[PDB]
This record gives structure tokens, sequence and C-alpha cells, in this order.
RNA sequence: CGGACGGCUCAGUAACACGUCGGUAACCUACCCUCGGGAGGGGGAUAACCCCGGGAAACUGGGGCUAAUCCCCCAUAGGCCUGAGGUACUGGAAGGUCCUCAGGCCGAAAGGGGCAUGCCCGCCCGAGGAUGGGCCGGCGGCCGAUUAGGUAGUUGGUGGGGUAACGGCCCACCAAGCCGAAGAUCGGUACGGGCCAUGAGAGUGGGAGCCCGGAGAUGGACACUGAGACACGGGUCCAGGCCCUAC
């Protein structure tokens, strides 16, 4: 199915229930980018965003980063470097509730 | 730690839309589950006693109730708990009254009154629709109430029209579209109480609801969401508001 | 010594009588649902009941009481009290629904701290 | 001492009349509930049975207080909606 | 039917416990509302009551007799699983709903009570709502380096079991992964917030009394019944105390 995001889906056909492209698995609540930090585990990736936090009494930011687990379909073969698109499903492991949907710019 | 469902309401706990003084007593009615939902409606005993003054104490109230004299919808409540709602009527013959449940541009329920003749319809928001076995169509409405319609039929009504209905019988009449020059009246959020005609509608992705651009009697222009916007007429209202 | 409370379903009656000696004795290792003829406990039935019932009329033992007060269970075997958790009788009235106790009891068998027996007059 | 009727309401459901009056009395103590009655009925034209008074209220310097009372048309529906104290209080009933 | 609310306390807890924004297309819900449908045929036991009692008490045995909106059986409707098709509904998107066919498991109901010559209060099934909960996520929120490496079902995957439900929640097999000087782990102290005191303010400190939430009922563990409890004035065992006794 065309899910309801506007992103191209992959040239690929898996056959994982656990795929939001031609599996059984949905989609839905919140949707962020993010860059690859280690692509180790089978179907596992991790993510980080940055963001600025501001500190009032001292009327200045501080930068912190975010990990976050994914999981990484075959059709979607994400690896380190890539800047990628994850969104929110239900557990599907200990540690993993997002998901791979998109890569946007490939590595080097 | 609780182990079960909540029996009791303190007042201080009590929703905004109600009318009611807080710092007098530390109890207030908890009302039942019943048709509308607990922040856009308010208990009968509280209509009784404190809004139009028919009693002093919760006895009466609950006398007058019990002898069969208060009408919603049509029809005899003898609840005290029993919660009425947006675009409900409440009746009394013994005295000729008719009075239809709206918003303030606050938030808080009113009585407006009526006339005998328009106290006989009220309009329902379809807010969704369902095949049921048979292969026949159920609309649900916006007070939780059902219809069943047929399958020939079912291109006919949609999940954001009106159905204006002879409410002890319920009897269909005057369906109202959602088009681009509709008259919707507000019941919800900011801009509630309002009324105006649509403009435009805008859909988003990934489950954020859609918005709806109305222009006011005067020419000033606003949002809200669609479904906070109660389609009322096409040009020209269909009930007496406010 | 051990007193009978002998009862006669036809009527509704009952007679509550003592035993002493070998005709006590003589009841020892019986189990609840045993048979035994009244003439090997030395009574005469018809004399006591004051209507007249006829021969081999072999009384059953239905249950009993002990000395200090707890009741005989068909379900538990020995001359033992025990201590058990129970949901139903006999030796439990229960109160409420689901309730469980735990009731001492006296098991099936006869012995000397019995007191009170329990005979249906059976044909 | 002066009375002085500020405000009725019907109440057809209860089948009552409400009043809301006002008694003048300057230089004078609070006046009882007997003479209020006396005078309430005589006027109004009420029947002294089927009438119950309640609050009358003084205030801190007035020479003027306030006023609540009931009618009813029947004795069996006051006698059914009116609690037992007010009747006691007022005389109409023993306790 | 209810007693699982209300009421009391702040020991434990540095945690998705709390606050805010979102999700459940991964779930349960007696009392209430609306709509669509049903109530056919049989049987049984037993308290109260009568005849005997036992026991210091707490409590409790036998026989006889009996009714129900008590209990059971048959039927029909209905619920659940799987397979093959059709594509009627909602939605942003169907492991969902609807139609057809097939093979199987479970399996309803009180036509009761009252008034009267039909009305009121009630019973069972289905679709939804409401009320109350369960679970998940993003973000935010004390001090210590004279606490530097930690983790071994630990991190992931395939297949299953169990649950109301997703899930190393648990199991069999295949891999070596996960956190960390931007301070992990360990330790100390502590119920969290709305709020409160003070100060011109920036800020510093506290968070018993009212409201929302969490936890607990001498310490610890484990179960029955029920829509809902591992139950503050219900149950079982151990530890630590006490009371009556004809021992
Ligand atoms: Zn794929």
């Amino acid at each position: 199915r065309e899910i309801g995001l506007r992103v191209q889906p992959p040239a690929e056909v898996c056959n994982d229930p656990k795929c939001p492209w031609h599996g059984n698995l949905k989609i839905h609540g919140r949707y962020v980018e993010g860059i690859v930090v280690s692509d180790k585990g089978k179907k596992t990736v991790v993510v980080e965003r940055q963001y600025y936090h501001y500190l009032k009494k001292y009327e200045r930011y501080e930068l912190r980063k975010s990990k976050v687990h994914a999981h990484n379909p075959e059709c979607i073969n994400a690896k380190v470097g890539d800047k990628v698109l994850i969104a929110e499903t239900r557990p599907i492991s200990k540690t993993k509730s997002w998901v791979v949907v998109a890569v946007l710019q490939r590595a080097e | 730690a609780r182990k079960g469902p909540k029996r009791h309401l303190k007042r201080l706990a009590a929703p905004t839309s109600w009318y009611i003084h807080r710092k007098a007593y530390k109890w207030a009615v908890r009302p039942s589950p019943g048709p509308h939902s607990m922040k856009t409606s308010i208990p009968l005993i509280y209509i009784v006693r404190d809004y139009l003054g028919y009693a002093k104490t919760a006895r009466e109230a609950r006398k007058i109730l019990n002898e069969g004299k208060i009408l919603v919808d049509g029809r005899v409540r003898k609840d005290y708990k029993f919660p009425v709602g947006i675009m409900d009527v409440v009746s009394i013959p013994e005295t000729g009254e008719h009075y239809r449940v709206l918003p303030n541009r606050i938030g808080k329920l009113i009585l407006h009154p009526i006339s005998e003749e328009e106290a006989k319809l009220k309009p329902f928001r379809i807010n969704n629709k369902r095949m049921v076995k048979g292969a026949k169509v159920q609309l649900n409405l916006h007070d939780g109430s059902n219809h069943l319609v047929s399958l020939a039929e079912k291109d006919a009504y949609k999940t954001s029209y009106t159905v204006i209905m002879q409410v002890p019988e319920r009897q269909i009449v005057k369906v109202l579209p959602f088009e681009v020059g509709a008259y919707v009246f507000v019941t919800q959020g900011k801009n509630v109480a309002r009324k105006g005609k649509i403009v435009e509608v805008r859909q988003f992705p990934m489950g954020w609801p859609d918005v709806v651009t109305i222009e006011d009697e005067n020419g000033e222009l606003f949002d809200t969401l669609k479904e906070y916007a109660f389609v009322i007429g096409k040009d020209k209202p269909e009930i007496s508001l406010p | 010594t051990f007193k009978l409370v002998i009862s006669n379903p036809k009527n509704g009656v009952a007679k509550q009588v003592e035993i002493s000696g070998p005709e006590a004795d003589k009841l020892i290792g019986r189990r609840i649902g045993e048979e035994i003829p009244a003439s090997e406990l030395g009574l005469n039935l018809s004399e006591i009941f004051g209507e007249e019932i006829p021969a081999d009329a072999k009384l059953k033992i239905t249950g009993g009481t002990d000395k200090d007060g707890f009741p005989m269970r068909p379900d538990v075997h020995g001359p033992r009290r025990v201590k058990i958790l129970l949901s139903r009788g006999p030796g439990f009235r229960p109160r409420e629904r689901g309730e469980r106790r735990k009731k001492t009891v006296h098991g099936n068998t006869i012995s000397p701290n019995i007191v009170q027996v329990n005979m249906k007059i059976v044909f | 001492m002066e009375i002085k009727v500020t405000e009725i309401r019907e109440n057809k459901l209860l089948g009552r009349k409400e009043i809301y009056f006002d008694v003048l009395h300057e230089g004078e103590p609070t006046p009882s509930r007997e003479a209020v009655k006396g005078k309430l009925v005589a006027m109004l034209d009420l029947d002294p049975n089927t009438t119950v008074i309640q609050y009358i209220r003084s205030y801190f310097g007035s020479n003027v207080s306030k006023g609540y009372a009931k009618a009813y048309e029947t004795r069996e529906r006051m006698l059914y909606i009116e609690p037992e104290y007010i009747l006691v209080r007022d005389g109409l009933v023993q306790k």
C-alpha cells in the first residue's frame, strides 16, 4: 500500500510482515529525520538527531543528542552515514518502537 | 492504590462548562455514562435546581423528576444523573416551556428558549459509518446514537453531514451536506459559539485532522477543526440560535 | 461410652440412647458407610421407638462428633484429627461466595475420643 | 410592624406560591411568626392553613427584615413536600 | 445489588514513578444511552421449618420437608479458528468491518414480578458510544570521581508459548552485540506536581494541611470469588508480639 506519508517507495519488494511497505505493519504518530550511527545488529539501526536546549538563568543554549533504535527492513538496507526517515509504530522488541521508511541521502 | 472505578466527584474537580459554585460544598453529582461526553454535558438535577429555580433541594428535584414531568428529546427522564448536552431539547408541558442547550462564547452551557414547533426537531451530526450484517448501513451520530439505512442510499450520507429528525419517533428529514457555501455553528475550541459560511477545507498527512475556514456574518475570517463545525443550513440557519 | 442418635426416615423422628462395654467396643475400626445388625448392640428398636420394627433391621453409620466438639468427615481416613482447607461441608458453613477456611475435623474410623454417633434405620 | 410584598412566583409543578416580602419595624424588635402570618393571610387572601413561613431575617442596622413564605393549594401536597421541622416550627403539626 | 468508592498515612521508590504532547490499525469494561433482534421444552437440590443433639468456648453433625429472578440439561440464535474467493464501509493508511462457499470447536435467556381490562420495573444476544482503566513513545526535571569501566537473557534475529493485549514477558536455535569522560555503573538523600516563603528584579530555598497522580495497611510471600482485588474493618503459611481456656 501507499502509506500516509509523501516519500517515494523503494525499488525492491520485501516479503517480511514487519515492513510498512509490502507488509502488515502500520505506522502512526510522529515522524522525524536523522543520521545512522550503527548498523551492526541484524535488521537494526541506531539513529541520532541534534537539538538545542535553552538555559534560562544564563540566557544561552547547550547542544543535546538523542538516540533512537529502529527497525531496518531488507528493501531499505540503510548503512552508516545515511540520512534517513523514521516513523513511530507498535513495539517490535525491547528497545525498538520505530521503523525506517525511506533513505534520503546515501553516503560515500 | 485505587482498585476500581470512581463513584464520587469533588466540586473543585468539576468541568469548566458548568455553572456551579465550587467553594460552597465539597461534593458534586457525578454524571452517569450516557449520550454525550463529560466535558460537553451536565446532569438534569442542576438544570432543575440551579438554572431554572423550580426547586431548592435535591429531594424536591428528585420528586419532580420521578413524577414524570421533565422531557428530553421527547422522552421522560427520571434519573437525576442523566446528562444533557448540545442540541438537546428540555421541555415542560405543565408550563409550556421549551429550551435548547447550547454553549456560550466562553464554553459554558446555557438554555435558549424556543417554540413548541421547533421543539420537535433535533439536528444530528454524522460522526461515522459502518456496514452491519445483512448489508445494512449504520450511521453513528454525535450524541452517541445510531441509525439504520439501506444499501441503496448509502452515497446520500457522509461522515460530516447533518440529519434533522422528529425526535420522539426518530424519522429523518432534511439532510444537510458539508459544502463550500454551507452555514455552520462552532461547538468547541477558542471560536466556540460563532457562526458563518464555509470557504475552504484543508487536509494533512499521517493522522493530523483536517481544518476548515469560515467567514463571519460581517466579513471576518477564521479557522477551526472540521470536527467542531456543525452544519445547520445551506444559506440560512434552520433553528433559532442566539 | 457412646451416645447414639438413631433416626427413622419414614416417620421423621429420632431417639437418643447410650451404649457401654462390648456393645460399644464392637464399633471400632468401623468406617462411615457400614451396616451393623442392631442385635449386636443390645437394643430393641421397636420397644424404644414405640412402633414395632421387624427383624434384620440393620443400622447404618452416617457421622458423629468427638469429645472436643469436632465432627467427622467421610472423605478423610483414619481416627486422627486433621486440619484442612475447606470450601464445602460437612464441617464448614460458608458465609460468603468463594470463602475458604482452615478447619479441623475427625476422620472416618471411629475411636474412643468420639462421643456422639448418628445412625439411620435401614431396611 | 408593616409589610411590603416585593416578589411572587408560581411553581406549577410543586403547586405553590413563593412570596418574598419585607417587614418594616422601626423602634420595635423582630416581629413574631404569628403576627406576620396573620397579616400575610389577611392581606393576600390565603388560607391560614397551607401557608408556611420560612426564615424571618434581621440585619445589622436596618429596622427592616426580610421574609420568605410558601402557600400551597392542598394540605396533603403540603405535608408530602415540606419537611416536618418547619411545620413544627410554624405550629401546624405537633412534635 | 453493593461492600474494589469514600476515609488514613508518607515507609519504600532516582523510575515512563511524575508533568506535557501524542498513539493503541496491539486491549478489557457490571451500572448508563441508542438502534436491531429474541424469551421455546424439561428437570433437580437445599437453607428457613420439625425430631435428636455434640462442644468450655469458637463452632458444628444426622434424619425428614420444601420454593424462587437458585442450579443443571435439550433446542435455536450467537461467539471463535482456519482456507478459498468478491471488493460493498471507514480512514491519512486495513492482519479491521460487509457478501459468498467449506471444514470444525464453544454455546444464551427470569416471558419473571406488579397494576389493570394494555402500562410500569425487569432477563439474553449483536453493532456502536460513553465512564473507568491497561500498554507504548518523544520531550523535561537532585548531590558525589577519595565511585571508571559495566552487562551474560545481557543486545538483536528465526520459530513458538502465554496474555485482554504488543513485547526476552518466557522458551528452543543462530549471532555478538548494548551503555559509557556530553559520566555509564555504584552509592547518598528523597513520594511527584499544581503551588509556597523571600527578594526591586535576575535569583535562592521548601514542597505536611486544599486538588490531580503514585504507593502502603505489623514484616514477607501466595491464592479463591467477582465487570473490576492478589482485597484497610475477607482468606492461607512463616517470622515477631499479645488475649481467653474447663489445657
Ligand atoms: Zn520491503
